DNA sequence: ATGTACGGTAATATCCGTACAT
DNA sequence: ATGTACGGTAATATCCGTACAT
C-alpha cells in the first residue's frame, strides 16, 4: 500500500472501493480525476503496487492569510477505521509542509460533515471552530514542522 | 466573445427572469449570464474560509502563536508513514 | 411539469462557458437545468429585494407627510 | 417671532440672515426652498409677522425602525446663543410628536459636525453615539411625550 | 426610456470608464447611468442611520427601554415655545 | 485642464434624470461634472478591485502549483 | 474652450428559423 | 417532450452630425 499523485495518464480506472459514505464513493468516481486534471485540486490516492483502498484532496485556500484545505478523505472498509486514514493526514501534511517551504502557507484547513469526522480529526490535534465555521477545523503549519521535527 | 449559451424554459420562467433584468438596469443575456457565472463561482471554488467569528478567529490566531504539539496520534501516523 | 417551454440565446467566451459547464456537472445537472435555475433563484431574490425597497419608500413618505401638518 | 413651516407660494424671499456658519445660510439661501418644494425636507423657519431669524430642518428616517432627523438648524447672529435654538428644537419636537402620534415613530436623531453644536445637543438631552455614528445624537419620542406631559 | 443625459470627457476619462464598464459586463451607458444614479441616492437620501455600534446600538435602546427624564433646559424652551 | 474632450450619449427616464440633476446641483456642480466624476471613481474602484482579484487567482495558483510536486 | 440638447444613420445584439438529439 | 447547437434577419441601441450656448 502506497499513497501517490494521480497520473494525467488515461486508463487509470481502479472502479468501486466502497468506504462506507455514498458521497464520497460518487465523489471519488465521478468528479476526482477531471478536477485533478483541470487543476481544481490536487488528488492523491492510496493503492497497492499493481496499478485503490483510500483517496485525499487538497486544494490552495486563503482564510487574506495563505493556507490550504483537505476537503475530502475516504479509507475503503476493508481498511476499518482511522489508522491509514491518520497516515493519509500525515501525508498530506508533509506535502502542505513542502509547499509551504516553497511558496509559504500558514496553516491547513480540513472539512468534516458529520461528528464522526469532527472526532476523528479532533483525535489528530486539529483545532474545532465555531459558528458559521463549525464544520471546519484547523492546523498551524507550525505543528507540521514539529512533526517532522 | 466566441461561445454561447442556448437554452429553452417556461413563458413563466422568462417573466420572471425579465422582470428581474429589468429591476436591474440589464438585459436577459447579461442578467442570465451574470447570475450563472456569478454564482458558479460559488460551486467551482471552496477556496476560501471566512473564519470572521470572535471565537473561531481567537482560536485560529492562538494556533499561529501558541501551535499545539503534535498528539500521540498524529506522531504514530507519522512513525506508520514510513514506507 | 405542467409548462411548456420558450428559448433564450446568449453568447460567451468559451473560457466563461468552462467554468458555468463545470460547476453545473459538479451541481448534477444539465447546462439549461443550471443556467435557468441560478437565473430564476436570482431573480426572486431581487424581485422580493425590490418589493421591501418600495415598501420602505411607501413608508418614508408616510413619515414624511405626517411631518408637515396636523391633520 | 413666530415658528411656521414654509409657505409653498412663490416670491417668499427673506434673503440673507448670517447665523455664523457660512455652510447653514448657503443652504438656506439655494438649497432649502427647493428641497422643501421638491418634498427631500419640510423647512420650518422663524420669522415676524411682516412677512428670518432661524430655521431648521426636519427629514424622515429609519434606524428599520422608523424615526425622524433634525439636519439643519439656525440661528441669526442677532439672536445670540442657545435660546431660540433650544425653542425651534421643542417647535421640532412637538412636530415629530405628533407625526408620532399620527404614523409612528420612535425617536429623533440630529446633526452635529462640530464640538460647539455638540455640547448645544447635549445640553437639550440628546444621547452621545459613538463610532461612525459621532456627529449623531438620539432622543427617544417616551421623552418628547413627557416634555409635553 | 423617454430623457436623456449629454455630456463630453477625456479620452483618458473615456478609457477609463470603459474599462471599468467592460470588467463590469456592462455597456458604458449602463454603467455611466447606474454609477451615476446609485451614487446619486447617497446624496439625495441622508434618511438612513446605520447605528450598528456594541456601544451606539445599546444607548439607542436603553434610550427606548428607559426614556430620559427631560432636562431643565428643555422644560425651559417648551415654557418659551408658547407664545 | 490639458485635456480634450470626446461625447457621451446616453438616455434615461425623466424621473431618473431629476434623482440625478438634484445630487449633482446638491453637490454644486454640473451633470456633466457629476455624472463623470462619479462614473470616473467607480471605474477607478473597480479597476483596482479586479486587479486584487488577479493577484488573489495567481497566488492561488503559485500555491497549488506547489501543493503538487517536491520541486 | 465646454455644458446642454436633438435626431439620423451606422453599429450592434435580440430574435426567430433550422438541425438532430434525447 | 427537452438539451444542445448553428446562423440569418429582424430588432435594438451606439454613434456621429448638427445646434446654440457658455
Amino acid at each position: 500500500l502506497t499513497i501517490e499523485i494521480l497520473t494525467d495518464d488515461a486508463d487509470y480506472d481502479l472502479q468501486r472501493f466502497d468506504c462506507g459514505e455514498e458521497a464520497l464513493n460518487l465523489f471519488l468516481t465521478t468528479h476526482l480525476v477531471r478536477q485533478h486534471r483541470n487543476k481544481i485540486l490536487r488528488a492523491y490516492i492510496l493503492c497497492r503496487n499493481t496499478p485503490v483502498l483510500g483517496y485525499y484532496t487538497l486544494c490552495g485556500s486563503c482564510f487574506n492569510i495563505p493556507s490550504v484545505t483537505l476537503g475530502r478523505l475516504a479509507i475503503d472498509r476493508s481498511l476499518q477505521g482511522q489508522g491509514w486514514g491518520a497516515t493519509l493526514v500525515a501525508h498530506a501534511m508533509k506535502v502542505v509542509w513542502s509547499a509551504s517551504l516553497a511558496v509559504g502557507i500558514h496553516g491547513l484547513f480540513v472539512e468534516a460533515l458529520n461528528e464522526k469526522a469532527h472526532t476523528f480529526y479532533k483525535s489528530l490535534g486539529f483545532i474545532p471552530l465555531v459558528g458559521e465555521n463549525e464544520n471546519a477545523l484547523f492546523f498551524p503549519t507550525k505543528s507540521i514542522e514539529l512533526l517532522f521535527t | 466573445k466566441k461561445q454561447r449559451i442556448d437554452l429553452r424554459l417556461t413563458d413563466d420562467d422568462k417573466s420572471m427572469i425579465e422582470e428581474a433584468a429589468a429591476i436591474s438596469n440589464q438585459s436577459v443575456s447579461q442578467f442570465m449570464l451574470n447570475s450563472a457565472s456569478q454564482r458558479a463561482a460559488e460551486v467551482i471554488e471552496q477556496h476560501r474560509r471566512v473564519i470572521l467569528n470572535e471565537e473561531s478567529w481567537t482560536r485560529v490566531m492562538d494556533a499561529l502563536s501558541n501551535p499545539p504539539s503534535p498528539g500521540e496520534k498524529l506522531k504514530r501516523a507519522a512513525k506508520r508513514l514510513q514506507g
